[PDB]
């Protein structure tokens, strides 16, 4: 079965190497989570690529993607 | 006899190109704390042979609906011109002793940019055409400084004969009076041969690809032989010519290795940045040193002989 | 005649390698002009190269010209020509002809 | 507590400005980088001679699954289905019934090795050390079907690898 | 007696972490002097 | 003549397995272990397997990670562009059969639904060594080919 | 020192039993190092160690040239290493099976098999359960 978790919802975050990595975890009182939203820091960073690449050249976009430290495992989940 | 001589130049050129592919991989390997090819033959000695065979028995894809006339003409021109660049090289004697050999090499290499232009047309892809047009702009731009640097050096030599450069350097390498020119010449050959950190194209298949690769690496070795002759002249003893060939070959090998050494060591320029390197740094200095090297023999009374 | 033989051999071997590269056996038995969106900046680079190339053509005879007795005239004209190349570059430079932005 | 990574003012004396001009025109810091790759060229490489040499592993390593026995040769598995229940990938399928001698044993024990995530949760959950992840990691196959393990395949893995599996368990069981 | 992975009595020795990029070479003055000296010897 | 054909088959097989140029579809975590196979300890380049190749110059495709539905058409397009002979190595549970995500609405349950597969490397991820074992297993598979022998019995 | 380096290179030729033995290992294993023989398994694989090498290269195996009727002079596989030596070779332990032998069990395989994929000995999966529903079998006599 697993251990049951008291009902409730938490947003918990840590300073992960790529930024703030958090989970919004909702418990309904049972042994399975009701909802688990994963906050991946690269999600918001990649959303800023268009803003950050403004007034730059094509080869700079490669650098800007690199500077943001983007792993699509977390961006896409 | 002369047909034997031609084949004794062409065939070693191709084998030297094949085994440069092995040396580059192994030199880069040890600089990267690894080994590189060491399984296919002892110490990787059969790797180039395996690669060549693999490439020629691969399916030879074509773009289809292309200017296939120029899909085939691009590598024929590239390899034909690359092999042609070697016929005036004095090692210490040239296959063809040209009075204007230095200018013949300038003329022939200026045509090499066509195989880039034709290959972009033959791809039928508008984005491949753009990449080819970017490579052409990089190549012709660095042709400018290579020509002006060469002319500056020949004002101390006094002729367009490649074997006169040997005479000019009997007492001293030209790198000493002209190290500023040699620095820009060497970097220009890197950008001319699209080598790292100017390998922006890397920023054809099967045998046709192998022929483009062999033409490119023939030019890389060729430009480093020319560099050794131009700036690191070997002393030639007429009665022991192979002493020249050994020493000059070592210098050429070391310069070619330095191309691999540089590839291992640096990031890659942006396109606009290597265009600014030429037009705003090399070319201003090259023009000033051309004026200096035109004046210098006159004001020192060191004008070289014509003959 | 030697140069022709060297040229003919070089491009003949190149042709043979390319045609052989295409005609090796496959062992299969089954069926097988507008305005490019390219910047004006690249046109100006090619034109700039062409005009500098023409200037280099005029400087190529300089090693022979340095053997003249009329060195005062020869040196003046050599520097005149190179300085005009410098002025051409400076005009391109100051007029933003060398920019990519 | 914090530090600045790039808050500095270059000196503008002639000696400092001339130092930077020389670096610009003589490429001194580029030449320095060449020195470092040159030093690596003469270092011994880190490459090992696979497959004659192998990368080191620990007794905890999670590799190919196997079903184990007691010293008598009886199967350890008693079809409790804890492994199936815990499996994060639902990679285990079990059927059971009384054996002809009344023993509680499985009639099916399948592991889809292409569903498995090699997490080791099955061997944690097993109350009798019946299912383990063994030390073998060199079992790639030419077909997908070969990676759908049934009980016969898994028992054969146990008989094939038990010598090593038992020694590894002996080294790590006091940590469990 | 309990036995688990622990640091040695007294702890481990110091570990370096600060950037260490030493200064090398000659000043810009000397480098230009050698370069210009080389040019003049070559010209002569 | 059978002796000549057998030797010619051996020569081309040796060249093709001694010069495997991979195109890596680094889709997810399995790509990292592929990186560690190119890294100094295992140095795949020492076997003649270059680090990275363009699709038009590649002999083997390595599907290293989860293949989602959105990605599947792109992967099939790259496979169709590879010159032949071409081989596919499926690396890791996701590519082999969907793995942890087998029951998801957005995941292809094994890349072998999209392309023919020559070697399946198990693991989540397979160790760099395990992938190298698979590459060397692909080489032995190529060593077994008898293309010219079968051609001359047609 | 270059003479000591060259002397050591020569000592590898003699350490391998002469030129032929030196060349055999050079072409079979692409390695001419000479180690200490730790032991040999019943299949002919030989295990060596040299603790002066860096961790990872301090243990190796020279595979037998034949195993279970398969010519392995050129075709060597990592799965040819039997389980008892597998532990030693991967550094899961310090002691080879010549010093610390594995426990004997009647049911343990006496003969190790390597990867059998692609051959007629390959595993083929199948359901291990018996038929679940029994169908009615009509009488063999006629009577409608
Ligand atoms: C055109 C002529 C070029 C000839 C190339 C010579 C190839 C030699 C060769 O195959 O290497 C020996 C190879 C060495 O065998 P190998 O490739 O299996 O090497 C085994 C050793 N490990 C495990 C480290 C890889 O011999 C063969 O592979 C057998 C086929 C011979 C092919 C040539 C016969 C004609
Ligand atoms: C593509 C390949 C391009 C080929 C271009 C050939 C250019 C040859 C010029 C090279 C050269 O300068 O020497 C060759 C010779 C002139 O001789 P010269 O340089 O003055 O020195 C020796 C004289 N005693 O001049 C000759 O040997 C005469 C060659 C005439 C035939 C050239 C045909 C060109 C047609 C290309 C299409
Ligand atoms: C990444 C950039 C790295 C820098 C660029 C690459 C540098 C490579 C430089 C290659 C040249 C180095 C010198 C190679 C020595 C070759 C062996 C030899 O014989 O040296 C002889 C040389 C003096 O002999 P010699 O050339 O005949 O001098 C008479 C002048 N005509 O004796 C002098 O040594
Ligand atoms: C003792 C002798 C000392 C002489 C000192 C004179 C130095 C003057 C340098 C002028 C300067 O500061 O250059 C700055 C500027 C580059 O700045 P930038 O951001 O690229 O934009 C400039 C647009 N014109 O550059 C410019 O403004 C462009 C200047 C024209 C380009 C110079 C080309 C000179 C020709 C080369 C050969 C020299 C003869
Ligand atoms: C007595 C009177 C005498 C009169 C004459 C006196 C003349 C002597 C004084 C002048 C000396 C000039 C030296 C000429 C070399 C070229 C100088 C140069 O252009 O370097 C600067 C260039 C651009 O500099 P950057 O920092 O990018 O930007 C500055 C613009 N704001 O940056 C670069 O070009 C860097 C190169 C990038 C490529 C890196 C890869 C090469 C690194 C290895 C180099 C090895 C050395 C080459 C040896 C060749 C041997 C043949
Ligand atoms: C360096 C020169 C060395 C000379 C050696 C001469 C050996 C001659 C034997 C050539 C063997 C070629 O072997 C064959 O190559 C072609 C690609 O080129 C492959 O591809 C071919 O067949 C496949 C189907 O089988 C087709 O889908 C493909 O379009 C076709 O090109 C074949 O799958 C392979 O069987
Ligand atoms: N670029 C890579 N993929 N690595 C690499 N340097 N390969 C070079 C392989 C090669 C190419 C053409 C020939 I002719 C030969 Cl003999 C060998
Ligand atoms: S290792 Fe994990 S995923 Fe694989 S069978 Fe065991 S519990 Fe299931
Ligand atoms: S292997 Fe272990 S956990 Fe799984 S059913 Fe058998 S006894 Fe239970
Ligand atoms: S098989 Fe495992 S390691 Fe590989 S991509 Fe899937 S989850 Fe990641």
């Amino acid at each position: 079965e697993g251990y049951q978790v008291p009902p409730g919802a938490t947003y918990t975050a840590i300073e992960a190497p790529k930024g703030e990595f958090g989970v919004y975890l909702v418990s309904d009182g049972s042994s399975r989570p009701y909802r688990c939203k994963i906050k991946a820091p690269g999600f918001a960073h990649l959303a800023g690529l268009d803003k950050m690449s403004k007034g730059h050249m094509l080869a700079d976009v490669v650098a800007i993607i690199g500077t943001q430290d983007i792993v699509f495992g977390e961006v896409d989940r | 006899m002369f047909m034997i001589n031609i084949l004794m130049l062409i065939i070693p050129i191709l084998l030297a190109v094949a085994f440069l592919t092995l040396v580059e991989r192994k030199v880069l390997g040890y600089m990267q704390l690894r080994k590189g090819p060491n399984v296919v033959g002892p110490y990787g000695l059969l790797q180039p042979i395996a690669d060549a065979i693999k490439l020629f028995i691969k399916e030879p894809l074509r773009p289809a609906t292309s200017s296939a006339s120029m899909f085939i003409l691009a590598p024929i021109m590239a390899l034909g011109l690359a092999l042609t660049m070697w016929i005036p090289l004095p090692m210490p004697y040239p296959l063809i002793n040209m009075n204007l050999g230095v200018l013949f090499m300038l003329a022939m290499s200026s045509l090499a940019v066509y195989s880039i232009l034709w290959s972009g047309w033959a791809s039928n892809s508008k984005y491949a055409l753009i990449g080819a047009l970017r490579a052409v702009a990089q190549t012709i731009s660095y042709e400018v400084t290579l020509a002006i640097i060469l002319l500056s050096v020949l004002l101390m030599s006094g002729s367009f004969t490649l074997s006169t450069l040997i005479t000019t350097q009997e007492q001293m390498w030209l790198i000493l009076p002209a190290w500023p020119l040699a620095m820009m010449w060497f970097i220009s050959t890197l950008a001319e041969t699209n080598r790292a950190p100017f390998d922006l194209t890397e920023g054809y298949a099967a045998g046709p690809f192998a022929l483009f690769f062999m033409a490119e690496y023939a030019n890389i070795i060729m430009m480093n032989i020319f560099t050794a002759i131009l700036f690191l002249g070997t002393s030639h003893n007429p009665h022991m010519p192979e002493l020249y060939t050994i020493n000059f070959t070592i210098k050429s090998l070391l310069l070619t290795m330095s191309f691999l050494w540089i590839r291992a060591s640096y990031p890659r320029f942006r396109y606009d940045q290597l265009m600014h390197l030429l037009w705003k740094n090399f070319l201003p200095l090259t023009l000033a040193l051309c004026m200096w090297h035109v004046s210098l023999p006159i004001l020192t009374s060191g004008i070289p002989p014509q003959t | 005649m030697n140069l022709m033989l060297a040229l003919l051999t070089n491009f003949t071997l190149a042709t043979l390698l390319v045609i052989i590269a295409f005609w090796l056996p496959q062992l299969n038995v089954y069926s097988e002009s507008a305005r490019l969106p390219f910047s004006m900046k690249f046109f100006l680079v090619a034109i700039t190269f062409l005009l500098f190339d023409l200037e280099i053509a005029l400087l190529l005879p300089l090693p022979w010209a340095s053997q003249t007795a009329n060195l005062n005239t020869m040196l003046t004209m050599a520097l005149f020509l190179i300085i005009l190349l410098a002025v051409s570059l400076a005009y391109e430079w100051t007029q933003k002809g060398l920019e990519w932005t | 507590t914090y530090k600045y990574v790039n808050l500095r003012e270059p000196s503008m004396d002639m000696k400092s400005v001339t130092d930077r001009a020389a670096q610009t025109l003589l490429w001194t810091e580029l030449i320095r980088g060449l020195g470092m790759t040159l030093s690596y060229l003469f270092r011994e490489p880190a490459t090992i001679n696979y497959p004659f040499e192998k990368g080191p592993l620990s007794p905890r390593f999670r590799g190919e699954h196997a079903l184990r026995r007691y010293p008598s040769g009886e199967e350890r598995c008693i079809a409790c289905k804890l492994c199936e229940a815990v499996c994060p990938a639902q990679a285990i399928t079990i059927e059971a019934e009384p054996r002809a001698d009344g023993s509680r044993r499985t009639t099916r024990y399948d592991i889809d090795m292409t569903k498995c995530i090699y997490c080791g949760f099955c061997q944690e959950a097993c109350p009798v050390d019946a299912i383990v992840e063994g030390p073998n990691f060199e079992f790639s196959t030419e077909t997908h079907e070969e990676l759908l393990y049934n009980k016969e395949k898994l028992l054969n893995n146990g008989d094939k690898w038990e010598a090593e599996i038992a020694a590894n368990i002996q080294a790590d069981y006091l940590y469990r | 007696k309990v036995k688990q992975d622990m640091p040695p009595v007294g702890g481990y020795g110091p570990i370096d972490y600060k950037r260490n990029l030493p200064r090398r070479g000659l000043s810009g003055y000397s480098m230009f002097a050698v370069g210009i000296g080389a040019l003049l010897f070559g010209y002569w | 003549g059978e002796y000549v054909v057998a030797k010619l088959d051996d020569l081309i097989n040796w060249a093709r397995r001694s010069s495997l140029w991979p195109m890596t579809f680094g889709l997810a975590c399995c790509a990292v272990e592929m990186m560690h196979m190119a890294a100094p300890r295992y140095d795949m380049d020492r076997f003649g397997v270059v680090f990275r190749a363009s699709p038009r110059q590649s002999d083997v495709m390595i599907v290293a990670g989860t293949l989602t539905n959105k990605m599947a058409p792109a992967l099939r397009k790259v496979y169709d562009q590879m010159p032949e002979p071409r081989y596919v190595v499926s690396m890791g549970s996701c590519a082999n059969g969907g793995g942890y995500y087998h029951y998801s609405y957005s995941v292809v349950r094994g890349c072998d639904r999209i392309v023919p597969v020559d070697i399946y490397v198990p693991g989540c991820p397979p160790t760099a060594e395990a992938l190298l074992y698979g590459i060397l297993q692909l080489q032995k598979k190529i060593k077994r080919e008898k293309r010219l022998r079968i051609w001359y019995r047609r | 020192e270059l003479l000591q380096v060259l002397k050591r290179g020569l000592q590898q030729v003699s350490g391998h039993g002469g030129l032929r033995g030196y060349l055999r290992v050079l072409f079979r294993a692409n390695d001419v190092r000479v180690g200490t023989l730790v032991g040999e398994d019943k299949y002919g694989n030989k295990y060596y160690e040299d603790n002066k090498q860096f961790f990872g290269r301090h243990r190796w195996v020279i595979y037998t040239t034949e195993m279970n009727g398969k010519n392995t002079f050129w075709d060597v596989d990592g799965s040819m290493v039997p389980p008892e030596w597998h532990r030693w070779l991967h550094c899961m332990t310090d002691d080879p099976p010549t010093v610390k032998p594995p426990t004997a069990r009647k049911f343990i395989w006496t003969n190790h098999k390597f990867n059998l994929s692609g051959t007629p000995q390959q595993y083929v999966p199948y359901s291990t359960t018996r038929k679940k529903i029994q169908e009615w079998v009509p009488p063999s006599t006629p009577y409608k």
